[PDB]
Formats: C-alpha cells, structure tokens, sequence
C-alpha cells in the first residue's frame, strides 16, 4: 500500500493520530461482519506500527508539530491517512474473499489433499 | 477447472504453475549483476514478448542503467518488462524477500546479491531463483501478481517469461 | 499480401507499427534489423517469429518522433539492397583478378 | 586507458578461460559517447574488401572485411537454404526386384546430385505432375545382374562371379525431352559424382525405373542444398602482451597450432613471434599452462570474416556465392514492391 | 522417442532447419541438441565421458572401450584431442546460426550413439 | 542547479569479500569534506577504479543545469550541452529506501539513502543535513570524475 | 544396410568413398590414414565410413538369386 500509493503532499501524522484514525475506520458499519478475532489482530498490528513510529521519531528529533528542518527525517516511518484507509479496506476484502464458499465440496478436497 | 483459476494448490495454497528448469536458469543468468546489454540486444530480447495479444501493446524501454562511458542496460531492467510490458499496464508489483544464498546480513547490500527487492514492477536487487520464480513458495512474484492484481496479470507475466527466458539462454549459451 | 502493417493502437499512431512479413525467416529480419537500427530516428526495432511452424516475422519499429515508421523501414530495405549490390561487384572483381593471376 | 578498453569492446571478441567476452556487435547510433555509428554508404564502400585466399574446384575460401555478422550470416543461410538446384522428386518404379526397398531406393536417388544448371530450368507449379521440357529432366536407370559366362571356379570375389553386381550412378542415362537435347550438348546433364553406389544386385535381380528432376530450394528439403558446408570464422589475432624468450618460446609454440608461432633466435636466444594467425584453431591449450596464460591474449577481429564454401559439384563455387548475394537482393526488392502497392 | 544408451529417454520436441542450428568453426552443426539440465539430477557423468572418448576416437580412427570397472581414462583421451587441434575438455567455440554472433559460453560438442525406440 | 549532493571521495577498499563478479566491483569509499561513507557498484570494465583513486561524485536531479526537469524519455543520439560533458561516468537510477541508523539508541543524526542503478546498488550514509532533498521513489543521476 | 549417400550432418557425398576405403584398408593403410587419403577431414564425415556396418553383403547371401 505504501509503495503503490505513495502520497506526497499529505500530512504524514503519526502515533496518537494513527490509532485514532484506525479505530474510527474499524467502527464504520463494515468490519461488523468481519470476525471479531480478525478486527483485534488488525488493531494489534496497527498498535505495533504506532510504537515503531514513536521510537524512530524519538531517536531522530521528534516532530514538534510536523515542522522539523531536515524534511528527509519525515520519510523515516511515513504512513499517511490515504494509506491507512487503503490498508484497512484491502484487509477487509482479502479476509472476506478468503472465506470458504458454501457448497465447496469441503470433504472431497480434504481427502485428495491428504492423499497427494 | 481452468488453469488461470487453479494456479495454487488447495493443500497449502502454494503456487504450482510456475517457472521450471531452463526458464529458471535463463532468468537467474539475465538478472545477475554482470549482465549488461546494448540497445540492439535489449530491443531483440524485449521483442520476443510482443506476440499473442502483446502485438497491440506499445513496449516501454526503460532508460539504460549505464549512460556515459558507454550506454548500457542491465538484465534486471530487461526482466522488469515482463512484469510491466507497456506504460498503460496497471500492475505495480512489490516483493522484498531473501533469496537462497543470502549471506545472513545486510538485507539488500548482501555480498552474494541474493536479496530481492521489486518496486513498482522493477527488480532493484537480487537474482531470480526457484524461490522468487518457481513453484512451492508464497514469496513468488507470480503469487503476488495473482493475489494483488489478478489471475490474468499473473498468467500474462508467466507467458512473457516463457518467451524471454529461452531467447536469452539460446543466444548466451 | 506479403506485408501487413498493424498499427499499435486504435488511434493508428504512425510512430509505432508492426510489419508482418510473410514467407520470411531470420535471414531477412536479422539483416534488416541491423540496417534499420543504424538509423538514428528508430528508438526500438525487433523481430519475433510467432511460432516455429508459421513462416512469418513480426518486425516492430518505434520511431523517436513523428516519423511514420514506413519511412525508416523503406530506407532500411534500400540500404540492404545497396550493400548487396556493392558486395556482389567487389566479390566478382576479386574472383576474376584471382583467376587471372593463376593463369 | 578507458578509451583503449572501449576500442577492444567494439573491435575484438576476446576468448577467455571460461567464456568468450565482447560477443555482441555494439556499433549502432548512440551506443558510444565519442563515436558516430550512423550508416555511411561511402565509409562502407571504402572499408569493404573481398580477397580470394584459395579457389579449387568444389572449394572457395575468401575473406570479407568490414561486413557485419548479420549480413554475413544471411549469406551463409541463403547459400545453405535459398540457392536453387535440381534433384529427383518422383521415381516411377517398374520391376524393382532388388533387396533394397523401393522407398529406401527412392530416397537414395533423391540425395544423388545432378550437374544440370538450375538457372536454365523453372519451378514446377503445384500439382502439374506431368511437367514440361522447361521444368523437368528425366533419367532412366535399367540394370539386370547376370552371372559372368566365363568365370574362375573359386569365384570367391563377387566382382569376378557377377556382371552388374553393383548399381552405380554411371548407369543412369538422361532421356532428353523436347528441345532439351539441342539446348544441352551431350554430357552437360549427368550425375556429378559418377561413382555413388545406388544399390547392390545378385544374379536374376533387376532394377528398372524413371526419375523426374525438379528445381527446389534447401528450405523444402536438404536434397536441394547446393553446398556441402558453408561457414564463416572471424580472423584470429593472438597478441603476446609481454616479450617471451627462451624455452618458454618452445612451449608457447607447442600450445598453439603448428604454423601460427615461429621461434626465432635473434641473438642466439629463442624469441617467439606470431607469423600466421589465420591457421590458429583456438584449442585454447595456453590456459592449461599457468605461466603463459597471462603472457598472451586470444582474440578474434570482429569485422574480418574468413568464409569457406564447399560445393556438391552441381555448379562452380564462385557462381554459388554470386547467386546467394542476388537472392538477398531479390528478397529486399519483393518487399519494396509491396510498399509501393500499399501507398 | 530417442534414447542415449545412458538411461536418458527423450521425445523429439522440435525439428529445426539446419540454418537455425548453432555452428562451430569447422562447419559441423549439431544433429541433436540435448539440454544440459538432464545431467545434474541424473548424475550421468558416463555420458559426458562417452562424448569425449567418441570425439577422440573418430578423429584418431580408433574405437575406444568404456568397459565397466575399466575403460579409457579421461586423461589419455584429452591428449589425443590436443594433437588433433581440439580442446582437451571437448568444449568447442561455437557461433549462433539465428543471430550470426558468437555464443558467450563454449559448448560441449561430440558424437554419441542414439537408439530410436519402438514407441 | 538541480544538484542534490556533491563531495570528493577517496576509495578505501575495492572488494571486501572477494571478486564475486567480473565487470562489477564493490567500492567502499570515504569523503573528505563531510563524514560520508559510500558503498558503490561500478562497471570496472568500461571504467577502471584502483584502490588509491580519488574522485568527485555529484548526484543530480536533472542532467541539464538550467533546471528543466523535462524527461519524457532520454535520447542518447541528441547532442546539447549538459552536465555529463564534465564527467566521465554517469548512471541513472532510483532512490528506493531511506533508513535510519540503528547503532545508537538515542540522539542520532545519521541516515542511509539507498539508490539502485538497475541493480548496481549505492548506499550513501551521513548526517541528515547533507542527505536533504532525497525522497523515496525519486530518480537521480550519478556523475563521477576521477581526480589526478 | 548400404553406405549412406550423403553424410547426415554436413551433407558431403560419402557414397563414392566406400569402395576406395575398403581397398585402402585391404592395403597396409591405417583406418585414420585411410580416412585422411579419402579427404574426410571433419569428424562428422569420418564417423560415417568408420562406424558403417555393411550388412547388404550378408543379407544378399539369403536373397533369391
């Protein structure tokens, strides 16, 4: 997601904002259908991304408000709001499409899979 | 029951339709650090791709990797045309994986050139081996193409390799 | 019906055109490719055989600017004919000279 | 310097211990920084030279300097496959009683070469089996093997015991059609070799057959190919990087082919010089000797090609090479005519 | 189906015109081209020795013996090739028929007995 | 100008782990003016580099000094005055990873920029103030001239 | 069964050489030297005479005559 849609001219805010944006997107009508365990796993991954951003920002001049002078420093762990919206949708669609289709002949597939 | 819909085994989900033998060796030899090519040799190898529905695509030749003492491209640049043959192709494949032979250190600055990075359908590092182009791996480019861009994009790329890899190896020897 | 010219797109952009040459093999294509790749205007020239079974070569010429691509292809055929005419004359003169020294 | 390195890259293919480097032809516009590679007809004409090293009946050796590999390969490919010749296509068989199968005997007859000149005859149209005086030549072979009436008692040797024991290409007799007899004087149309063994017979066994010969190109069948082998080799240019003197000269002379290296005692001390690099067969045995590997460089001049053509005897070798160049000129003209029709 | 007498059996995938086949300096073009990939998994070193022995034997005019537990050694056969002007290892410098330019790698070229199978 | 970075570099090692390739050598270098270490692959067939050589390395966003970023396609045949006329070796590649120094837990300023020239990699490592103007997915010209 | 008229790879006519080769072998000439006298320089041509088995003579002993 970061490479396919690298967003220049975007806020690139992080830490508290990342977790706030994620929780708002998770609770938007969709994602209720998603199994609850999956939603928790996304939150654990997002919490990890937020922790990584904080450590890097502390190590190399924390953004006072997004105004630090070497602007290359902002590229160190860059997640922008459009990327967060794309990541959460791609994960919902990938999960929904991974569900076994009803009528899958589940038993026949297992017997062949054990034999090979 | 179509091949495009069944490119992955039901047992683990690993890809089963993938490059084998001489397709794999032509690609490893093309994508080695020493493979460098002049405009004519580049144009001929890329030309093999333009058949069977690729006739109606205008080929994009990437700018040459070497430019001043002599103008030269790299094999990694020519392999990348298999992934995005034209400027109107929408596939922007991304992979970052250890190749077999990985030194264990320096992720992408390995001594053996065995860490693969593909950005926007362009190989930036590494040589293609069974791990990235062959069966049995979920770190395959064809698998990332199936999962992220679709069955058709993966199948088109596999057909392009079966045309490019034989033409380089027959002429190289 | 030996030569069929297929334009790259519905828009019929002249700069990229694929010439399908019937009853042809690597002998004409490789020689023509060298002659038409010595033209500065041609950015990309390559030949591909669709299948070993069918005797047809598809030659794709992509020009640098607005050149129609028929003009580079035609110039290449003319150059190959001139190179052949010179070699035949030089070879015949050399063969005659050798026989005369032998005599 | 770097300029020296580029000059070798564009002019010499260097043979190495594990591989051949600088293989590709790189002289195209824009491939180099200070060199103009755009086509100049005047430059090509001045540089090109053809030298006939050796010509003997059925063999021609010549050197083309300044030609490119793609143009040179075309001449070799045209000579092998696109220069037309006359060969047996249909064998009508009456009373074949020999051990050899008729299908095998038909194939052997097709392979035998005919001395008829292809340019005079014309291609037979599809079907049209009967043929015409212009498009075909008819040869009749009738041989019957009989016991020799006056023979020695032991008769261990078949040749003494039997007459016409072996069918040879001399037996084949041309049957003239229409005005062909006047156009071709007796003996102009004959099988070239005269000694090829078509079949072997025993007493009471007879082969009677009629053969029709048609013009064809090598691409359709190998029987129509006019050259035993046509091949080109780039000229060898061995260079000794460091002066080599002493017993080393004797080993360096041994590593290469028999006449390429001549050892001369300039001051009573052996010194090695390269006299005839053309003879080198590139066995690359110098690489086996560790000391001499670094003292010599094995390379081939890219634009000098030594071409060897051996004919099957159907037509003189010089004529075959001239015909091949004309066939390429024809292929270009056919396409130019199509472009005129399109526009 | 054609087999090589070393347990490697193949079907004829393609029939190519002589002009497209790669040619060595002598002008010999290969009757059969065999993929190098077969030898590493199969571990048929004997076939590689048989090409070298046959090439040396044809040039010498002698028939070499590959009898089990004995046979012609590689060292003796290589010396015969050097006398006849060929590389001891039997790898020959070839040029490509399709492109007209030399192949980057030296190609092993030699005579090997092939038997046509009934199928 | 369109210059991103410019310094004089001294070659310190040629092959750390042996000669893995023929044409390519892995040059490890260090700069005089700034404390910059440089990993660079160069084609040592066309351009030969020795263990003591000193060279000037400019990285530029555009090859025409008038600051016109117009690069629809690069035409080798076209001849106009440019920056490459002053330099011996030129490569075109893409900046693909900016990464922080891991070797200090606090108060750090070293950054790594990675550029890939079709597979010939460069790591440029130094103070963040000198690597300014690098961005991911940007395309840069390396230029290089040896000094007597 | 009978000597092939043309070498399989090169295409040289080798049908004419069989009778001479047998005669040279009948004399003291060595197999390599006999092939050299016939002019079969390339290895492809040499194998055809060297590896040929003449079964036509043996088969004919059983032919009707």
């Amino acid at each position: 997601i970061k490479a396919v849609f690298p967003c220049p001219s975007e806020p690139a805010l992080s830490k508290n904002e990342l977790i706030l944006t994620t929780e708002s997107i998770m609770k938007k009508s969709e994602f209720l259908c998603c199994q609850d365990s999956f939603l928790q796993e996304i939150k654990k991954f997002i919490k990890g991304v937020s922790e990584k951003i904080k450590k890097t920002r502390d190590k190399y001049g924390i953004n006072d408000n997004g105004t630090t002078e070497p602007r290359v420093l902002y590229q160190l762990d860059r997640i922008t709001p459009t990327q967060v919206e794309k990541f959460l949708e791609t994960c919902r669609d990938k999960y929904m499409r991974a569900q076994m289709e009803p009528g899958s002949a589940v038993g026949a597939l297992c017997a062949q899979s054990i034999g090979e | 029951m179509g091949t495009k819909a069944n490119l992955v085994t039901p047992r683990n989900g690993e890809p089963l339709i993938a490059a084998i033998q001489d397709f794999l060796t032509g690609a490893y030899l093309l994508t080695l650090k020493d493979t460098f090519f002049d405009r004519a040799k580049a144009c001929q190898i890329i030309a093999s791709i333009l058949v069977g529905k690729d006739e109606k695509i205008k080929v994009r030749l990437p700018p040459p990797t070497i430019l001043k003492p002599v103008t030269l491209w790299t094999g990694k640049q020519i392999f990348s045309v298999i992934l995005r043959p034209s400027d109107d192709n929408p596939v922007r494949a991304n992979l970052r994986t250890k190749g077999k032979q990985y030194c264990g250190k320096g992720e992408d600055l390995c001594a053996n050139d065995s860490y693969v990075t593909i950005q926007n359908s362009e190989l930036m590092s590494g040589s293609m081996d069974k791990g990235t182009l062959g069966s049995g791996s979920k770190n395959n480019i064809f698998y990332i193409l199936l999962r992220d861009w679709g069955q058709n994009e993966a199948a088109d790329a596999m057909s392009r390799l079966a045309r490019l890899a034989p033409v380089y190896l027959s002429n190289r020897g | 019906k030996t030569a069929l010219e297929m334009v790259q797109a519905a828009g019929t952009d002249r700069h990229c055109v694929t010439f399908v040459l019937h009853e042809e093999d690597h002998t004409l294509g490789n020689s023509l490719r060298y002659m038409i790749m010595k033209n500065p205007e041609v950015e990309f020239c390559g030949y591909t055989t669709t299948h070993p079974s069918e005797s047809k070569i598809n030659l794709r010429i992509q020009t640098r600017g607005t050149l129609p691509a028929v003009e580079p292809f035609q110039r290449g055929l003319n150059e190959l004919m001139n190179v052949c005419q010179h070699v035949l004359d030089k070879f015949e003169a050399s063969i005659k000279d050798y026989k005369d020294q032998k005599a | 310097a770097a300029s020296q390195a580029v000059e070798e890259m564009r002019s010499r293919v260097v043979l190495g211990e594990f591989g051949v480097r600088n293989v590709h032809t790189t002289d195209f516009p824009g491939n180099y920084s200070g060199y103009d590679d755009a086509w100049d007809q005047d430059r090509f004409e001045k540089n090109f030279r053809v030298d006939v090293v050796h010509m003997d009946e059925n063999s021609l050796e010549f050197d083309m300097v300044g030609i490119d590999a793609a143009i040179a390969n075309a001449f070799r490919r045209i000579l092998l496959a696109e220069v037309p010749t006359m060969a047996v296509e249909k064998v009508l068989v009456y009373n074949n009683t020999s051990i050899v199968q008729d299908e095998i005997l038909a194939h052997r007859l097709g392979l035998i070469p005919i001395h008829a000149d292809p340019r005079l005859f014309e291609y037979r149209n599809q079907g049209d089996e009967e043929g015409t005086e212009i498009d075909t030549l008819q040869f009749r072979l009738q041989v019957r093997c009989t016991r020799n009436p006056h023979a020695a008692k032991d008769s261990s040797d078949p040749n003494e015991l039997y007459v016409n024991h072996k069918v040879y290409t001399r037996h084949m007799t041309w049957i003239p059609l229409g005005n062909q007899a006047d156009l071709f004087p007796e003996g102009t149309i004959r099988p070239v070799h005269d000694d090829i063994l078509i079949a072997q017979l025993r007493p009471g066994q007879e082969i009677d057959l009629l053969m029709h010969c048609v013009k064809g190109i090598g691409k359709d069948h190998a029987k129509f190919s006019p050259v035993a082998t046509a091949s080109y080799r780039l000229l060898p240019d061995i260079t000794l990087l460091e002066p080599v003197e002493g017993e080393a000269a004797e080993e360096l002379s041994r590593c290469f082919s028999p006449g390429v290296i001549e050892v001369q005692e300039v001051q009573g001390k052996k010194v090695a010089r390269v006299a005839n690099p053309r003879l080198d067969t590139f066995s690359r045995e110098i690489f086996r000797n560790e000391k001499l590997k670094k003292v010599v460089r094995l390379a081939r001049v890219r634009d000098h090609y030594i071409f060897s053509v051996e004919s099957t005897g159907v037509l003189p070798p010089d004529v075959l090479v001239s015909e091949a160049i004309k066939v390429l000129m024809g292929k270009c003209r056919r396409f130019l005519d199509e472009l005129d029709a399109v526009q | 189906k054609f087999s090589s007498r070393h347990g490697q059996k193949g079907v004829c995938g393609l029939i190519v015109p002589q002009e497209d086949m790669p040619f060595c300096d002598s002008g010999i073009c290969p009757d059969i081209i065999m993929n190098p990939h077969g030898f590493p998994s199969r571990m048929t070193v004997g076939k590689l020795i048989e090409l070298l022995a046959g090439k040396a034997g044809v040039l010498d005019g002698r028939f070499h013996y590959g009898t089990a537990f004995g046979g012609s050694k590689v060292k003796d056969v290589c010396e015969d090739l050097v006398r006849h002007g060929y590389n001891y290892l039997g790898k020959d410098y070839v040029t490509s028929g399709i492109t007209g330019e030399p192949l980057e790698a030296y190609i092993y070229f030699g005579p090997v007995y092939y038997q046509k199978l009934k199928h | 100008a369109g210059i991103l970075f410019e310094d004089i570099f001294d070659v310190k090692d040629i092959d750390p782990e042996g000669k893995k390739f023929d044409r390519v050598s892995r040059l490890h270098c260090e700069s005089e003016s700034f404390k910059m270490d440089l990993i660079l692959d160069v084609n040592i067939q066309i351009y030969p580099v020795d263990l003591g050589d000193k060279f000037r390395l400019v990285i530029a966003s555009t090859l025409y000094e008038d600051g016109t970023l117009d690069d629809g396609e690069y035409n080798p045949t076209d001849d106009r005055p440019s920056r490459a006329d002053q330099f011996e070796y030129v490569m075109y590649g893409k900046v693909y990873r900016i990464e922080g120094d891991e070797t200090s837990t606090e108060a750090a300023t070293r950054l790594s920029a990675y550029v890939s020239y079709g597979g010939l990699l460069m790591r440029l490592q130094g103070d963040a103030n000198n690597l300014h103007g690098f961005e991911v997915d940007s395309r840069v010209y390396l230029l290089m001239k040896k000094l007597a | 069964m009978i000597i092939p008229v043309r070498c399989f790879t090169c295409g040289k006519i080798v049908g004419n050489k069989w009778e001479a080769y047998l005669g040279l072998l009948q004399a003291e000439y060595t197999e390599g030297d006999a092939l050299d006298a016939l002019g079969l320089k390339r290895y492809c041509c040499r194998r055809m005479l060297l590896a040929h088995v003449d079964l036509i003579e043996k088969l004919l002993n059983y032919a009707p005559l």
